[PDB]
């Protein structure tokens, strides 16, 4: 139960024991919360490829120490080649794992444009440095963990659809990793000195660049040159919010999280959760309903606010939560089939 | 998805949530270049009311467009007290992300627990669609489940939600006390 | 008090509680030779009827005697499924050492929780005197303790009882393999 | 949880105690040669309850399917009289059986680590203790845990001049989170039961050093009650679970007789159907200890010198009955409950 505890440097934690040292040693060796964040990113990417990467994006919110409080959007763009219905057939329906497994159900990758650019802005140590630990567990290799030959093993049926993967998460013959073997990534090593060396560009541009699009043309993806050196990060405003005192500062569109988040957290806000306690029928209640509404409203709401107009100040707006929580009835619930998102407000 | 959280002695805190959306994204890598591709396009609505890999649906707002960041349900978050550190939060999960952090929050902000226990504590879920109130194993009891499935919530049992590394700083009379927790959950 | 358990490859299991009672026992040493001396004749009943330290009473069973040995609640055990090791388990905490072990047990045998989950899973605890219910911080929801009231517990939220260190045996495919867990108490 | 699938596992309290015995294991030990080596280990690492000083009981269970029991719980000094604790006006004199010297029973944890490992041990004491020398000689690191304990002990070690030596630093400090703890005067007791056995303690210069320690502060332990410590190899107590054999200790410890006896009245019902954490679960277990804790007050002692009715107590027939007085959805106030419930009575006595 005791937290992780630290009274020096601070903390970096995440998913994986060998990418939090990592970030660890960075805090212990003088830099920063965001050097730390690179870092971390970068092992990530090669130690838990389920999920870290630099094949994706992702969001980044951060508060600064001179008290200014930032989000970082580097979140993957749909190719310039993209279309409404280029998932579904000649007939409207949905084509059966086209946006799922393969090529073209990739949009262009931002998470190496995402760490240099925080980097350049709030970091301090140089990326080659901090990229160094994850170039050294892509080249000497790290053990395959317990829940990584698992994972990996639901999984073999989607890699096998593809040789680019067969060849990087098999052993020689095809064959799944086993627990505690020793998985060597060479290639992500190249990439990642590309980085290393040439920075984002080292991704964006040059060989690696000529290897998405041959490789992206070659089975039917539609990524190309001119999309990744046209993908670009943005520096956008966080939402925030109140609750009991405390600043809540969470992630704006493209992602709908922070602004319901604080959408929920504001109808939750109109109740004494703290009578009843944690897991109470009565609080859990209030939350569900709240989650409700929340939801419905993300159905029609939400999308990327530089293609579409996001009602965020009104969702989080406080007296549109409070006619939310009159809505809630002691002992029974709303049917999600008559829920109706904004409630007919947001006008 | 995946996230993590740093904060540093001289008051930075940064909260990051990343993915390639489904476990190993799209499956696919690229050949010389050995890093996986994202399938990050499903987070798009490819089609009005048609729920994607997370039960999430769409309309217009979430549509694809050439250069458009498909919706995301990530929520990195931080939050402050008095302007300072106290909590940097998030968590992967799809749908399940914004409930899954909220609860943490709650739970320190509302019920007095420390990050630790924040974490640990079982989370509950509901999203609309379906309509559902998602549980994990072991965390409600019969006397919770029977009040709520009177109110007319239908419970379902299923895997754990999310892997939270949040991080709580409290400050000390000469400094700040860092206090970190990873989820048991993953 | 303090339970340590142990299981080797050979199939034997050794349950050990042991201890100088309160923490650090009369708080008395033996000058010269480094170590505390146990307070153990409180567990006597020094008087019919007078509770002592873990509120437990008695009459003449338990009363002080030359060269008798004090009543425990220590409950050192061994649970075997076929004779054969299944868990190795028990924890200090005066009197609630009886319910904290029993209560592992259960969760295990009854509910299916694994040893991780049976040992961390919030306790209760019921000694008939005092005539309470005695259980831990965020152990018991709102809906339970209201039920349980209505029944006639006098609920009462008290210091998280025990330190339970057990493990679990599992028959495997070509062997057994050895599943542990410390208390988050502890 | 943990694994381990080639030697097995040794867990305790304390890390390096958990370490000293798991190291046994790994380096061809079997589980009483772990158990001895923690022992000591914890004696050392975890003083607030690890000792050397005070008593316990192990339960075994060997690899031909034998399942024992060691008593080697503290005895009531020879000179211990019923009333000791009483004034003359026959009230409690508080803190006499809490704080100090008289509060103490002759230890038996020493004799105890020794007779279980002359029986099924396979090494000698002499190497099985040396890591807990190390450790009192070299010295480890205070914990957190153990700096929060140690301060909550203060008032009471300060009563003592021999603890305000052992447990605080120069000048009356609380030891800190980080500080490294030697104890010497330990080492050198652990030093001669490592040269002598368990003789090192109850006899030579460790039990002068304890008589003369206890004449001097009003204590009533003499070289006679060390030399007369005796452990006792006793059967344990045996129960069933919805299949399970659940072995556990028997007097003088009542822990292993109530455990079997509630678990037994809990085996009438149906747990599993609502789970964990359901009031009617809950109320089922309550009631149960409710009437098990009722008993203890009456029938428990050390059965050596009183009449202890074990076999009854764990009797499925009787926890049947206890059953059956269980009220749906309502207690019954420890006020009426009976002990023994009219099952336990032995004719008129």
């Amino acid at each position: 139960y005791p937290p992780i505890k630290n009274t020096k440097v601070g903390l970096a934690l995440s998913s994986h024991p060998l990418a939090s040292e990592i970030g660890q040693k960075v805090l212990e060796e003088g830099g920063n919360a965001i050097d730390a964040a690179v870092a971390i990113g970068f092992a990530l990417a090669v130690v838990h490829p389920a999920a870290g990467n630099i094949g994706g994006g992702g969001f980044a919110v951060i508060h600064l120490a001179n008290g200014e409080n930032v989000a970082l959007d580097f979140r993957e763009k749909a190719p310039l080649k993209a279309t409404k219905n280029m998932f579904l057939d000649k007939q409207g329906n949905v084509v059966p794992k086209l946006s799922e497994d393969g090529y073209l159900a990739a949009g262009v990758p931002g998470t190496v444009a995402g760490m240099e650019a925080m980097l350049k802005k709030y970091g301090t140590k140089k990326l080659s440095q901090l990229i160094d630990p994850a170039i050294k567990l892509a080249e000497n290799g790290y053990a395959i963990s317990q829940r990584q030959a698992e994972t990996l093993k639901e999984a073999r049926e989607r890699f096998l659809k593809y040789s680019s993967s067969k060849k990087y998460f098999f052993k020689k013959g095809h064959l799944d990793y086993q627990e505690g073997d020793l998985f060597v990534q060479k290639d992500l090593a190249k990439t990642l000195n590309q980085i290393k060396t040439l920075g984002a560009k080292g991704f964006y541009q040059g060989q690696v660049a000529e290897l998405i699009e041959k490789d992206m043309k070659k089975n039917g993806g539609i990524i190309t040159k001119e999309d990744l050196a046209s993908y670009n990060v943005k520096w956008r405003k966080p939402v925030v919010g109140s609750y009991r005192g405390y600043k809540i500062i969470s992630m704006s569109p493209p992602s709908s999280g922070g602004t319901h988040l604080i959408q929920i957290l504001n109808v939750m806000e109109n109740a004494d959760l703290s009578a009843l306690g944690y897991g109470a029928s009565k609080n859990i209640h209030i939350a569900a309903e709240a989650m409700r509404q929340a939801y419905a409203d993300r159905s029609v709401y939400m999308g990327d606010a530089d293609f579409v107009s996001v009602p965020v100040d009104k969702l989080i707006n406080k007296a549109y939560a409070k006619k939310i929580f009159d809505t809630i009835q002691p002992d029974t619930v709303t049917p999600s089939s008559q829920i109706k998102p904004g409630m007919g407000q947001l006008h | 998805t995946t996230h993590y959280s740093v904060a540093d002695r001289w008051g930075n805190a940064v909260s990051v949530t990343y993915t390639i959306n489904a476990s190993y994204g799209s499956a696919a890598s690229i050949d010389g270049a050995g890093f996986l591709l994202n399938n990050e396009m499903d987070d798009f609505s490819i089609k009005p009311g048609n729920p994607n890999l997370y039960g999430l649906v769409g309309g217009d707002a979430n549509a694809i467009e050439a250069n458009k960041r498909p919706l995301s349900s990530m929520s990195p978050t931080i939050v402050l007290k008095n302007n300072k550190v106290f909590l940097v939060v998030g968590s992967p999960g799809g749908s399940r992300i914004i409930t899954t952090v909220l609860q943490v929050i709650s739970n320190v902000i509302d019920y007095n627990m420390n990050i630790s226990e924040a974490v640990s504590a079982p989370r509950f879920h509901m999203q609309w669609l379906p309509d559902e109130l998602r549980i994990e194993k072991f965390g409600m009891p019969a006397d919770v489940k029977d009040n709520l499935t009177k109110m007319g919530y239908q419970i379902v049992t299923k895997p754990v939600m999310g892997d939270v590394n949040a991080i709580q700083v409290l400050p000390k009379t000469k400094g700040s006390v860092f206090y970190g927790s990873t989820d048991p959950r993953k």
